[PDB]
């Protein structure tokens, strides 16, 4: 596993001779909290009329968690592919000396996905990516990357298109997932887990995040380092540190000089 | 909590087969250093401090800023007993100088009566800057090692500004 | 200053980092709850991570006929004995042409200069 996880669906035979189209959606892209989910859902162009009947455009987690397993049951013709990111992979992506934020993190992992599923030999001839605003540069960069396959890029995409609106569910079914087990954990280890909804506008979880600085290290793992409101807390609430970035000769050159200290 | 301190002392200090931490005169320039003085064995050794812009330690459960790595290097008595006299020009000092095999070294730069003469002390330091140009071949210190080897005796010594006529001119 | 050989023969084994980065105040910390479990090992040694910062690691012998002590203090003596210790370095391992690794060759030229 290391930074980033891949879970994925054994590709059903269908997927390898008939022509596919391929959706792709993520979850956790916003919160200081937990990992950030993409999923890919596929489907032959012929079984498009069976997902149309399981998308959205909302879906309460009682709903979404029923249709994940309704075409987790039909894996006879639909496949999926999640690829779970870390908050600190997250943190660490982002918080290095190159700088690397999240879009771009965001997209090299869509990248990865659409990439792991021509090298299983889906039959790819359509790629469908949700959005957030302006798809145009995102659709450049996706569509240069991939020029075998028609890569579509819409911000409803998730209401447009059936395959993108089932990425969508495994993407925030998975999110939900990984977040109950590492509140089953907390829990077990008798630790606090009542942070809130995850994201850094609820009052709930500023103050979970307030209440859990050590001075000397900050946050606990799941807390994405990176966020603006993370970096805020740890400048009140932590030890200040300073990075590398914020002959009379030789020694110098060694960073050697005597001690009058003692 | 207290200051830690990181060292890097000599192998042997640590048996009995007593160490003092006495502030002395800097030979080169400087109203004083860190000398740590083996009492039983009767030596001297010179400390350096390795300070990095942004490093702190990790020491077991705990956090030491500053990240100073602090060495004890056998120092030769020899430079830090030439002030004593080089004033003439033809604290913590008496200890510094009164050790077995003292009187041996002396008859090197200086000579009951005691004399200073400028040219074995010339001799003495030439012999020093190839001495050491050896090293830098062992070492490997990224000829041109000439004017090298002589300036790492200078930040030992205030009389290299008087051997700046021993750079290139050897006296 | 002076302290006997007493605590330097029976100084414990300590655990030293040199972290790329500067902790402004001295305190207790725990290292073993946030640091230690972070790091893993690799075919270009450790990796680690420290305020959501990527750190490259690195073990460093203490130069050879050399030892290492961590010292308290008049009087000062010795509370634990290493004889290596982990250089961090932020994204990317310190290169071997760094401060710290030329530092640690100044014993082996120091015995030659003060040699009689």
């Amino acid at each position: 596993n290391t930074g980033r996880c891949r879970l994925s669906s054994p590709v059903p035979a269908v997927c390898l001779k008939e022509p596919c189209v391929l959706g792709v959606d993520e979850a956790g892209r916003g919160p200081v909290l937990g990992p950030m989910v993409y999923a890919i859902c596929y489907c032959p162009l012929s079984r498009l009329a069976d997902l149309e009947a399981l998308k959205v455009a909302t879906l309460t987690e009682n709903e979404r968690e029923r249709l994940f397993a309704k075409m987790e049951e039909d894996g006879d013709f639909v496949g999926w592919a999640l690829d779970v990111l870390s908050p600190n992979l997250i943190s660490t992506s982002m918080l290095g000396r190159v700088k690397y934020n999240l879009n771009s993190l965001s997209h090299d992992t869509a990248a990865g996905l659409i990439q792991y599923a021509l090298d299983q030999n889906v039959n790819v001839t359509q790629v469908f990516v949700d959005t957030v605003g302006m798809p145009e540069t995102y659709q450049a960069r996706l569509q240069q990357h991939f020029p075998g396959i028609e890569v579509t890029v819409k911000a409803k995409a998730d209401s447009l298109f059936p395959v993108v609106s089932a990425a969508s569910i495994f993407a925030k079914v998975a999110r939900d997932k990984a977040v109950k087990n590492w509140q089953f954990v907390e829990n077990l280890q008798d630790l606090d887990s009542d942070y809130g909804s995850g994201y850094p506008n609820d009052p709930k979880t500023k103050a979970w995040l307030r209440k859990h600085v050590d001075p000397v290290f900050g946050f606990p793992q799941f807390v994405r380092f990176s966020w603006s409101t993370a970096q805020a807390i740890l400048e009140k609430e932590a030890e200040d540190v300073i990075w590398e970035d914020s002959p009379h000769r030789y020694f110098q050159e060694r960073g050697l000089e005597a001690a009058s200290s003692l | 909590a207290a200051r830690q301190l990181v060292f890097l002392l000599p192998e042997h200090l640590k048996d009995a087969s007593s160490l003092l931490f006495v502030k002395l005169a800097n030979p080169h320039s400087g109203e004083g250093a860190t000398y740590l003085i083996d009492m039983c064995l009767q030596q001297l050794f010179e400390i350096k401090v390795f300070k990095e812009k942004h490093h702190s330690w990790f020491i077991n459960q705990s956090v030491q800023s500053g990240g100073l790595l602090h060495f004890a290097t056998p120092m030769d008595p020899l430079f830090l007993l030439l002030h004593y006299l080089l004033k003439a020009g033809k604290p913590d000092c008496t200890l510094l100088l009164r050790f077995p095999e003292l009187e041996k070294s002396l008859r090197h730069v200086t000579e009951k009566y005691y004399k200073y003469s400028s040219e074995k002390t010339l001799k003495w330091l030439e012999k020093k800057v190839n001495q050491t140009v050896v090293a830098l071949k062992a070492n490997n210190v990224n000829e041109d090692y000439v004017r090298y080897a002589h300036g790492l005796i200078s930040d030992y010594i205030p009389k290299e500004l008087s051997d700046d006529l021993s750079k290139f001119l050897k006296l | 200053i002076h302290l006997r050989p007493g605590s330097l023969r029976g100084a414990a084994p300590a655990k030293l980092h040199l972290l790329p980065c500067d902790v402004l105040v001295s305190r207790p910390a725990p290292v073993d709850r946030f640091f230690t479990p972070a790091v893993r090992h690799d075919a270009d040694g450790l990796q680690a991570s420290f305020r959501g910062r990527g750190l490259r690691g690195e073990e460093v012998a203490v130069p050879p006929g050399f030892a290492g002590f961590v010292m308290v203090t008049r009087l000062i003596g010795a509370t634990g004995s290493f004889s290596h210790f982990t250089l961090w370095g932020l994204e990317t391992v310190p290169g071997p042409d760094a401060k710290v690794h030329r530092a640690l060759g100044w014993p082996s030229l120091a015995a030659a200069i003060h040699a009689q």
